[PDB]
């Protein structure tokens, strides 16, 4: 039945997440070529989506597939209020990462003076304790065989706000100023044709760099955006916003699918990662 | 135009060497050990692994104990480890960070270091202050230090990228010898066991044998096609092996005047960058550019292992006088005793 | 010039005055020092873990 | 462990704390590799930043520089080349008014060692600054000496702006990989007193532009 | 290389004193630092301890809690902090540099010390014999006793050797047992195995009178030799 199909679904699902996820921890941890602040925050970023793939995801494809929380209510705030740590914690790691590369391009100062392992592992923290704020209060007192998100108007905003719509607003703002750098590095007989070559690698440049901010901006957006447009409407219909069960699935596990595609975005494309797979 | 006649002259006489060499060339080395057992494969594994350098590690030299080893790497630093224990002895701050060879006194009371400086600094290791400090900077050389080796305390032999080496007394810091002959850059040396003479290959593809209290070039052995990187007495002093940039390491004997035999394999393009003698000589560990050090048979030229297990160019190697480890160092910043 | 090629033209004679052993000669040579060494070479034979100081 | 060992364990923890402060030290450290033809200039270039190889620190900008100069190492270059492999940038020093002048030309001996470094198996990433020394008395021969003298197949006028062009062109020319690096060409004498911004200006290019290629935005 | 040290003096019992170690001469920060102690007419007994970069601290049983010590590495200076000085602290307190690494040679250089006149499982070396009576130009064997077999497990016996001589600060002659010291001649020789120790001396001098004292180095109470004397 379809029982089944979900479950082997969200299994393989589950799966390739943990596995990309724990190959890029076990590529950071193994390969000597690794270890650096930018791989630093890639890698904790890998640590939180495998704590969500592990810790997370079962408990959301169980759910998703008993269609019911047989459990107690007592694990579901416990594992709701984990799911919403690890995936707050997650979201304002693709932020750390972000504000790493917009200081990295636009400090280079910084960048060789100031910049250090602390400040990955400052900047680690940082999204570990907005993933705190963010997914506490609804066990501290801030809210049927249903295991949902605390559907309190005020936390609705706090908890949308906070681990979405800021880090959305801050990686736009963060990622257009490395565009608006990146345009400005790139463009700023015999002669011609080298000339010629020169303004092709130029447009070569710049369509790698649309091509690299579109792929993160867009899976962050694409995967994470859906869900919190109706995990922000939702608590404001009182009824006139009913959510279909197969678009609200859907909806919920394309942020795990981004759990499941950071890694890709920012292990598996780079050089250095898969030259160390290769070499692995 | 006497040039001529004197040129003549010097191909008529190496003629007459090759002729001499070809005279006693009977049986090549092979042949003469295809009786003997060929030891398969070993299978020599990490034992210990050397971190603390943070740049690429361009020496390494035994202790006469086969328990500390100094390590010289670009990040400016000279560490002693006691190889045991892994622990570090010393860290010794180079003055130029730009070292490429590193020896330990025989007494292990000094170790020395140069490079791209052009001196071969003296380190006291043992002061009554607790400090390691230079005693000696041997200034004379005009091009880089690329190997010294101690004869005693107050002897240091260097070869240098002036083509040339020399003989120092560390305590007046004069060359007491030099020893011209070379054309290209001499870019490593091997005391024999005795010390009474040594070897050294440049990068002439040629290794001259040079008595150190003539000062005299008594042989000339040319086999190699590239730069001579590293040279190795076989453990009697009659012969040493010498490791090149064609990817291949020759042993030469001292009394018959010529190459005895070539460790190349098909399946190596890479030069090498240190040779080395096990304490029976029966195995010849080289390091290679594509990473890892090879174990050959050094007398049926047979590749009797491999040790992998570094991420760049092994630098560097030795094996102890027990002959119980071989520690290499490489390019990435790590030394590994392998047994 | 003349120094440096009469320089060679020497370096050359001396070496051409040398009394070379066969090869036959120095092969027996190695290859007896490789017997009469095998035992004390703990890389060709693997000492125990015990005898072994990096273990 | 014995009292000793532990103390030895200790004395060794002491060590790699040092070693470990030595390498961050190290790091904030901008390296350059000076390069030329020694009469090029770039004992001029040494004096506005501020035997063996000599280095040179000096500060700008709070980015503290180490420029290396190997021109007194007379010694084959292959066997130590690689020592700088992780350069930050190369300073390549060529002098302007070499043009007419025999050591062959002396401009071809200072563009075949640009050559070689600039598409060295060890540089193939690293960008260089190229300096153009000696323009004002490049200035004053090519007044005189026509630049044809160098380059036969010139076919140029013999006016210091075009000259001085085509002399950059045809050093940047022999950049091979035009992808992976970049030539910072700039045109001094001996008082340009902007030396230092140039090479301040083209090393935050490079640590910019490798930040970028490590996001994938170059 | 020269330790002096400051402090010391009549105390009144229960009191407090600091003793200071102007050290200089040689590298202060990388050498571990001691204290020992050594009553008026007793032997050497060793206080208290602290590492290279302060890490590592020791104090003997009979001075924890109640002494600290503490270095000032940019000054070169060792300090002990002493409060609640009992009649038992009545003793000249000298500090040992002691370097700790491969073949080191620990306790080698000892302060001149300052004498404190306070008013009014450790393994055990046994000297039995003391004051023998010795001759110029003939051998003597002093021997040495341990409650504890001082041969570690890596090979190393930590027993050291000591020359008190009269009116002079303690000077190592032999460090891990059969390890003559620099500047000592080598008519000194150390021997033994395991709990038992001889310290022979080939050809003795004038120079040669004087306490000779054990010391284990094995663990962390450091424990002398009640010290055999020698004397014409
Ligand atoms: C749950 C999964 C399917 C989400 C995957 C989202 C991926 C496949 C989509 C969402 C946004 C898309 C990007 C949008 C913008 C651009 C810039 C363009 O110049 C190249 C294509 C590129 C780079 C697209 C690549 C594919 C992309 C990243
Ligand atoms: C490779 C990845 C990134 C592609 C995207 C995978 C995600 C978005 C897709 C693939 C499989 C899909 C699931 C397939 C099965 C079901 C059961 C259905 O009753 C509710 C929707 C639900 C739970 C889907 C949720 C969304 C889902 C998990
Ligand atoms: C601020 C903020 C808010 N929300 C998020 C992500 N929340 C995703 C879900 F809504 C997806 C759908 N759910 C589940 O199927 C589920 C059910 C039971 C469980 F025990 C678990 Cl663990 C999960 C709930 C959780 N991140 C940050």
């Amino acid at each position: 039945s379809y029982q089944v199909i979900t479950s082997l679904l969200l299994g393989t699902l589950i799966f390739c997440a943990v596995l990309g996820n724990a190959c890029v921890v076990a590529a950071i941890a193994l390969e000597r070529s690794l270890q650096n602040v930018a791989n630093y925050l890639i890698g904790s970023l890998a640590v939180t989506d495998l704590m969500v793939s592990v810790l997370v995801l079962p408990m959301a494809a169980l759910y998703q597939v008993l269609n019911k929380w047989t459990l107690g209510q007592v694990t579901c705030d416990l594992f709701i209020a984990l799911d919403v740590l690890c995936c707050t914690s997650s979201i304002w790691h693709l932020c750390a990462i972000a504000l790493d590369r917009y200081w990295a391009i636009t400090d280079p100062i910084d960048y060789v003076n100031k910049r250090t392992p602390r400040r990955a592992a400052a900047l680690i923290s940082l999204t570990w304790l907005i993933g705190f704020l963010i997914s506490i209060p609804p066990m501290l007192g801030w809210r049927p065989d249903a295991c949902t998100i605390s559907k309190d108007h005020g936390y609705t905003i706090y908890s949308t706000f906070g681990a979405f719509y800021i880090p959305l607003l801050l990686m736009l703002v963060l990622y257009g100023r490395i565009f608006r750098a990146a345009r400005f590095r790139i463009r700023k007989r015999k002669n011609e044709r080298n000339a010629e070559a020169k303004r092709k690698m130029a447009l070569a440049r710049e369509r790698k760099t649309v091509k690299t901010l579109g792929i993160i901006m867009g899976t962050f957006i694409l995967c994470w955006l859906p869900f919190f447009i109706v995990a922000l409407v939702l608590p404001f219909c009182e009824s006139s916003c009913h959510m279909p069960t197969l678009l609200g699935a859907i909806i919920n596990w394309l942020g795990y699918s981004n759990s499941l595609l950071n890694p890709v975005i920012y292990a598996y494309f780079n050089k250095d990662f898969q030259n160390a797979f290769k070499k692995i | 135009s006497e040039l001529d006649q004197l040129r003549q002259e010097a191909e008529q006489l190496k003629n007459q060497i090759r002729d001499a060499r070809k005279a006693c060339a009977d049986a090549t080395l092979s042949q003469i050990t295809n009786n003997i057992d060929p030891v398969g494969r070993i299978q020599m594994r990490t034992r210990r692994t050397l971190r603390g350098h943070l740049a690429k590690i361009y020496a390494m030299h035994w202790g006469t104990d086969s328990r500390l080893l100094v390590s010289a790497s670009q990040d400016g630093k000279l560490i002693i480890w006691d190889s045991y224990t892994t622990n570090k002895v010393h860290a010794i701050p180079l003055r130029s960070s730009w070292v490429m060879t590193c020896a330990y006194a025989p007494s292990g009371n000094y170790v020395a270091c140069g490079g791209l400086d052009n001196i071969c600094s003296i380190y006291n290791l043992k002061t009554r202050e607790g400090n390691v400090r230079v005693s000696r900077e041997l200034a004379g050389h005009t091009g880089y230090l690329s190997c010294c080796r101690f004869l005693d305390d107050n002897q240091i032999v260097t070869s240098s990228g002036d083509t040339t080496c020399a003989l120092w007394d560390i305590e007046t810091g004069q060359q007491t010898t030099t020893f011209t002959g070379h054309t290209g850059d001499v870019m490593s040396l091997s005391l024999a066991p005795d010390t009474r003479l040594f070897v050294s290959g440049a990068c002439d593809a040629s290794a001259k044998l040079w008595d150190v209290r003539e000062g005299m070039c008594r042989q000339t052995f040319t086999g190699h096609e590239s730069d001579i990187n590293a040279i190795c007495f076989f453990p009697n002093g009659n012969a040493f092996a010498t490791g090149s940039d064609d990817a291949t390491c020759r042993l030469f004997d001292l009394r018959a005047d010529q190459e005895l035999m070539t460790y190349s394999h098909d399946n190596i393009i890479c030069g090498i960058t240190s040779v080395s003698f096990s304490k029976s000589g029966r195995l010849l560990l080289a390091g290679y550019d594509d990473f890892n050090c090879n174990v050959w048979d050094a007398l049926k030229a047979d590749r009797a292992g491999v040790l992998a297990g570094h991420d760049n160019r092994v630098s560097c190697l030795g094996v102890t006088d027990d002959g119980m480890a071989v520690a290499t160092g490489s390019w990435d910043s790590f030394l590994k005793i392998w047994n | 010039s003349i120094a440096q090629a009469r320089k060679l033209v020497e370096q050359l004679k001396m070496e051409a005055n040398i009394d070379r052993i066969k090869v036959s000669k120095a092969a027996a040579d190695l290859m007896a020092y490789c017997e009469a060494h095998a035992k004390e070479d703990p890389l060709l034979t693997p000492v125990p873990a015990s005898e072994n100081p990096f273990r | 462990l014995s009292a000793e060992d532990k103390a030895a364990v200790e004395r060794s923890k002491m060590i790699d704390r040092n070693l470990r402060e030595d390498g961050e030290k190290a790091a904030k450290e901008v390296k350059l590799l000076l390069l030329g033809a020694g009469e090029s200039g770039k004992n001029t270039i040494v004096k506005q930043m501020k035997t063996g190889i000599v280095e040179t620190h000096f500060t700008f900008k709070d980015l503290y520089f180490k420029m290396f100069d190997v021109g007194a190492q007379r010694s084959e270059r292959k066997k130590w080349i690689h020592c700088f492999e992780g350069v930050t940038a190369i300073i390549f020093c060529v002098a302007l008014s070499d043009y007419d002048l025999v050591l062959m030309n002396r401009m071809h001996a200072s563009m075949k060692l640009f050559d070689s470094i600039c598409n060295n198996k060890w540089f193939t990433e690293t960008s260089i600054i190229l300096f153009l020394n000696k323009k004002d008395l490049f200035e004053e021969k090519i007044k005189r000496s026509p630049l044809t003298i160098c380059y036969p197949e010139y076919t140029g006028s013999n006016t210091y702006e075009e000259a001085a062009a085509y002399i950059q062109c045809q050093f940047e020319d022999l950049n091979r990989r035009k992808d992976t690096k970049e030539i910072y060409t700039h045109f001094t004498c001996s008082t340009d007193t902007k030396n230092v911004q140039f090479v301040f200006d083209a090393v935050t290019d490079v640590i910019i532009k490798n930040n970028l290629k490590e996001c994938g935005l170059y | 290389v020269q330790l002096v040290e400051s402090g010391g003096g009549l105390v009144q019992p229960g009191g407090s004193r600091k003793l200071s170690c102007s050290a200089s001469g040689f590298a202060f920060s990388s050498f571990g630092m001691h204290w020992v102690r050594q009553a008026p007419e007793k032997g050497l007994e060793w206080v208290a301890y602290i590492s290279s970069g302060s890490g590592t601290i020791y104090y003997a049983d009979t001075v924890k809690g109640r002494f600290t010590i503490s270095r000032d590495d940019p000054k070169n200076t060792l300090f002990l902090q002493m409060t609640s000085l009992r009649s038992e602290d009545t003793a000249m307190y000298y500090c040992v540099r002691s370097i700790y690494y491969y073949g080191s040679s620990p306790f080698d250089f000892w302060g001149q010390g300052t004498t404190l006149t306070v008013s009014s499982s450790d393994i055990v070396m046994t000297q039995a014999t003391s004051s023998v009576p010795v001759t110029p130009g003939e051998s003597v064997s002093i021997s040495c006793r341990s409650s504890k077999s001082l041969l570690h497990s890596n090979g190393n016996t930590y027993l050291y050797w000591f020359l008190q001589r009269p009116g002079q600060s303690p000077q190592l002659l032999i460090y891990r047992m059969s390890n003559l010291a620099s500047g000592v001649p080598d008519r000194f020789s150390g021997s033994g195995s395991g709990t038992a120790f001889t310290l022979t001396i080939s050809r003795l001098e004038a120079e040669d009178v004087g306490v000779y004292y054990c010391m284990q180095h094995l663990e962390y109470p450091l424990t002398f030799g009640a010290g055999t004397k020698l004397e014409l």
